[PDB]
RNA sequence: GUGUAAGUGCACAAGGGAGCUUGACUGCGAGACGGACAUGUCGAGCAGGGACGAAAGUCGGGACUAGUGAUCCGGCACCUCU
């Protein structure tokens, strides 16, 4: 299945984004870098 | 009542060459203040024109063929290199600053990427 | 200042004989061959995949570079064969690899094998290109008889510039090639 | 050409019963080749 | 087991030749491309032709295409 | 052939392959389409900070159109609100 997850920052950790992910072919947890607004720059959002 | 199978690779290689030429042309235009940089190459010269599409004229061209930059005991790409400034500043004489570059369906490394930067570092930037 | 011995009798003696048999109008109507291509299709590999490995090394040593896997590019029922999974090995042989690999065939690998009574000259397809396949892989010394587990043939064929069978024909009887006589 | 994807090259003597001395590149190892029978000895191509 | 089917989806052309445009204007509203952009048209994610700079629709052909442009009308 | 129904398209590829990458962004948005209303849809362009590219440039998910549920009520995270 694809549930929502959320994705958060790891200088303020907020969880700011979300979206799907299969859980079995990706079991382990998602890393991305995204762009967050308060901080103002580019740093990757781990999974919660 | 000699007919070859197949295609000649001079046929094969045109064909390539006009194909992905026009396929790159479907993003590259040129305009009256930006015209567009078009390079042909073969095995013994290079030529480049500047190119008005919406009108489809050409405010200044250079090659190889000429006698001056045929005179350089320098190698392809120091020929390259030559031609390349040799149009930069025609460009210049022709009030044109601001260029695109259009390779003509080659890759861009060797010749063309030589007389690219030459182009460049003589003040047209592109 | 090195050249295989075939490419060398090829450009001297070979290229003059074909001229004078079929007198061309024109130095570059010559026929000379441009490519050997090699191929293994396993077919059973798509039950196991370590067969496409063994593959892999034979043409690795017979050539003497590695080949290439051809997947499978439609998906049939019958053969249980579907889509991604590898069928073949190929090999290109271009120059000088190609003519030292043409040149160690003909004077080892046919003669070694079994009860061999020449190959029929009738595998041309209109443009003199020869497509000829073996059974086994042990007519080359370059593989190991005890080395080998299972027999695995190949399917080798050599297009040339010819344009009809009759040159492409006389081109390889001129090279060397044990034909048949019909 | 690609450094590591390929075997060894090297001077290869063929020997063939007739003992005649082929100096050739190939693969193997054993810097002369021995061969039983070849092109020169067959019987197809010797006519017999 | 017939008795489903979907909504209109209201397609077609909505500027035709001569009218004139400000910028941004939906042109034609398609499913695929049967009319694609000319000058001064661009193209959005459904395939929606719409007008870059103001002017007046002028249908056209190219290679073959019918496309869609825009004539920059003369200032008074 | 295009993940998936059909239709409209796509060979200039939107079809096939490879390299890097996360724009499957934040604040917005002139002008429009469609509509009883609530919904819904397209969007040039500006700023920040990025990806790819030599560059021009493209990128606010997927060739497009289906894959979804208003309001009330309650949960979680942040806030320079009370």
């Amino acid at each position: 299945v694809r549930p929502k997850i959320t994705l958060a920052c790891e200088v303020c950790k907020h969880r700011n984004y979300i979206t799907k992910k299969n859980r079995r072919n990706d079991p382990d947890r998602l890393e991305i870098k995204k762009f967050c607004p308060n901080c103002g720059t580019h740093q990757p959002h781990k999974e919660s | 009542a000699h007919k070859p199978v197949g295609q000649n690779i001079s046929e094969v290689r045109r064909n390539a060459r006009l194909r992905r030429h026009a396929r790159l042309r479907k993003k590259v235009a040129g305009t009256a203040e930006v015209p567009r940089l078009v390079v042909n190459r073969s095995a013994r010269h290079i030529h480049v024109q500047l190119v008005n599409d919406l009108n489809g004229t050409t405010l200044a061209a250079a090659s190889s063929i000429e006698a001056d930059v045929r005179a350089i005991d320098g190698d392809k790409k120091a020929h390259s290199v030559r031609v390349g400034q040799l149009i930069a500043e025609r460009a210049k004489a022709a009030g044109v600053e601001t260029v695109v570059f259009d390779r003509g369906g080659y890759t861009y490394g060797g010749r063309i990427a030589a007389l690219a930067d030459a182009a460049r570092e003589a003040g047209l930037k592109f | 200042k090195a050249l295989p011995r075939l490419k060398q009798r090829y450009r001297e003696e070979i290229r003059e004989a074909l001229q004078q048999e079929f007198n061309y109008a024109n130095v570059m109507q010559i026929p000379g061959v441009v490519k050997v291509v090699v191929n293994m299709g396993v077919g059973d590999a798509a039950r196991d995949a370590k067969l496409i490995n063994g593959a892999i090394n034979d043409l690795a040593l017979i050539t003497g570079q590695k080949p290439e896997v051809r997947r499978a590019r439609k998906s049939i029922a019958q053969f249980k064969l579907r889509e991604g999974m590898p069928i073949g090995a190929r090999v290109t042989l271009r120059g000088d690899r190609m003519w030292e690999f043409l040149d160690r065939l003909i004077s080892i690998a046919l003669p070694r094998i079994r009860d061999f009574r020449g190959l029929s000259p009738k595998q041309f397809d209109g443009t003199g290109n020869y497509t000829f396949g073996l059974n086994e892989q042990s007519m080359f010394h370059e593989i190991d008889v005890d080395s080998i587990d299972r027999p695995r043939g190949m399917d080798i064929t050599v297009v040339t510039t010819a344009t009809n069978d009759a040159e492409g024909r006389a081109l390889l009887r001129a090279l060397g090639f044990p034909f048949k006589e019909n | 050409m690609k450094t590591g994807i390929h075997p060894e090259y090297v001077d290869t003597t063929v020997q063939c019963g007739c003992g005649h001395s082929f100096t050739t590149r190939s693969t193997k190892q054993s810097g002369t080749i021995v061969v039983e029978v070849c092109s020169q000895c067959h019987p197809f191509y010797t006519g017999k | 087991r017939n008795g489903r089917d979907s909504a209109a989806q209201r397609l077609g052309v909505k500027r035709f030749g001569g009218q004139v445009v400000k910028a941004g204007e939906i042109l034609v509203r398609q499913r695929g491309t049967h009319f694609h952009p000319g000058v001064n048209v661009g193209r959005g994610g459904d395939d929606t032709l719409f007008a870059l700079a103001p002017g007046a629709v002028e249908f056209g052909a190219k290679r073959g295409r019918k496309t869609v442009n825009i004539v920059p009308v003369a200032r008074p």
